[PDB]
């Protein structure tokens, strides 16, 4: 995968 | 009794220096940058809510502070995790702070890796998503991850989203017809359940996460 581009991605939280 | 090892978030020199540790003690390093479910421990730097962090947890993978490296040179062998686990007293006490968000995803660990391996000292390995049927519905930019994440905790990732995958599906994550898949025992979900789902200490309530065409169901 693209992991050091997708590393950065912060999953959504309802919080 | 083998040890295998992912590194995250840690500086360069340190990255070097564990590495060569690891290889020594006889564990094993995978080196390449997204999350391996071969490996056993993860050593991080800092707790992050993202896809590699993410799918440790939902795999229940030992988290673990860089201390650990350290106890294990002085010892000259792979010295007991527990102490070392980022949620455990022991690290929440070493550390001089810590914000709530790291604080929370640092107890989600500790919290799924006892619970996943208590059950594989029983016979069982499942994940945090185990029975999971998933369709995703998602930007093409996220997909990826977000199936990476999903099969790291157990869960099945159908291929696309027709009909006739409404059946055994279990759930549907949506950042394709919603009500049809709900009228078929779908939990048709907002994408934040996902981390959600790992970070809270009790199952979140999925009426908060209903898609809207659901709602009803
Ligand atoms: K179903
Ligand atoms: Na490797």
């Amino acid at each position: 995968g693209a992991c050091f581009k997708d590393a950065e991605y912060i999953y959504p939280s309802l919080e | 009794k083998q040890y295998i090892f992912q590194l995250s978030s840690l500086n360069p020199q340190e990255r070097i220096d564990y590495c060569h540790l690891i290889e020594k003690l006889g564990g094993l390093v995978i080196e390449k940058q997204c999350f391996d479910p071969t490996c056993t421990h993860i050593v991080v730097g800092h707790p992050l809510r993202n896809e590699k962090y993410l799918a440790s947890v939902a795999a229940g993978k030992w988290v673990l502070h860089r201390s650990y490296l350290e106890a294990c040179r002085t010892a000259g062998h792979f010295v007991q995790e527990e102490d070392y686990e980022w949620g455990s007293s022991s690290i929440l006490d070493v550390l001089t702070g810590i914000n709530v968000q790291q604080r929370r995803l640092a107890l989600a660990a500790m919290r799924w890796r006892k619970k996943i391996q208590q059950r594989q000292e029983s016979g069982i390995v499942e994940g945090a998503f185990s029975g999971w049927k998933v369709i995703l519905h998602v930007d093409q930019s996220r997909e990826a991850g977000f199936k990476r994440l999903l099969q790291s905790g157990g869960a099945k990732v159908l291929p696309g989203h027709s009909v006739p995958l409404f059946k055994e599906a279990t759930h549907l994550f949506s950042d394709v017809n919603i009500a049809e898949a709900a009228a078929q025992n779908v939990y048709c979900l907002r994408t934040e359940y996902i981390a959600d789902y790992l970070m809270q200490e009790s199952p979140p309530h999925v009426e908060n996460y209903c898609l809207p065409e659901a709602i009803s169901f």
